[PDB]
């Protein structure tokens, strides 16, 4: 659900 | 800078943001957009050392999809610029970053389409239709469709394949609940509405059909291409910084007239 920021 | 201490320290040098959404639509009948915006909220949560440079970066059209913000406040430790940069040393936890609302090419993740057909005066036949809008990778959550009935309701039969129906008589609805929906689907329920005998001349005024969901994207189209940070005291770079971003779009109003 929390994601990397890429 | 009264909004951060000084001395702070971490190994692990974290943040989190959260976009927080609530996407609200009104559609007439043959499916044309009445009224639709979106709020939203970004919120940060900084777990970083001394006193850092932070500048948040989004897809804002005026800086691929690229989206329109009409207007947002900012938390007092943003520095304004009109470059429309966002700068600023945050505060340590958590606090709200910035606010903002959106008109203008907002994905509506759902469409309700309903049929009704009266049978004499006797009972009532409803199907509805729901269609995921939205990549199918991705799952919506927590999903409800609530159809009004009248108040002269015998009693009501449901099929539905998906999820869960019940007539609630107290709220003069059937409810129609499901776990989990993924993107570029359709559902559909089927409801017979039985009818008491009522007076003739008044006729129903049929409130609209509305949904609740969750979903894990930003129905404004926002996304998050960077958040940059910069201390220049301590020996830490920007790479070094463990950053994380989620999307949590909420239905606000969104109701679809019958």
């Amino acid at each position: 659900q929390y994601k990397s920021i890429l | 800078i009264g909004w951060r201490r000084e001395g702070i320290k971490y190994r692990r040098n974290e943040l989190f943001l959260d976009v927080l959404e609530s996407v609200n639509l009104l559609m007439s009948p043959q499916g044309q957009v009445l009224s639709a915006h979106v709020s939203g909220r970004v919120v940060m949560k900084s777990y970083l050392s001394g006193m850092p440079e932070c500048k948040f970066g989004m897809n804002d059209k005026i800086v691929k999809q690229s989206i329109a913000i009409d207007d947002c406040t900012f938390h007092q430790c943003v520095r304004l610029s009109k470059e429309r940069s966002i700068s600023f040393i945050p505060p340590d936890g958590e606090f709200e970053l910035m606010r903002y609302r959106t008109t203008k090419d907002i994905i509506l993740p759902f469409r309700v389409i309903p049929l009704v057909r009266e049978v004499g005066r006797t009972k009532l036949e409803v199907k509805v239709v729901i269609k995921s809008n939205f990549k199918p990778s991705l799952l919506a959550q927590k999903i409800e469709v609530r159809i009004p009935t009248p108040l002269n309701t015998s009693g009501v039969q449901v099929i539905c394949m998906k999820g869960k129906a019940k007539y609630k008589a107290s709220e003069n609805a059937i409810v129609w609940k499901i776990k989990r929906m993924a993107g570029m689907k359709e559902s559909q329920i089927s409801a017979e509405i039985e009818l008491l005998p009522t007076n003739d001349k008044k006729k129903w005024a049929r409130p609209p059909i509305s949904m609740n969901f969750e979903v894990p994207f930003a129905p404004s189209g926002l996304k998050v291409r960077y958040l940059k940070v910069f201390e220049p005291k301590l020996n830490y770079s920007d790479h070094d910084v463990i950053k994380w971003v989620r999307y949590i779009g909420r239905s606000g109003i969104y109701e679809t007239r019958c």
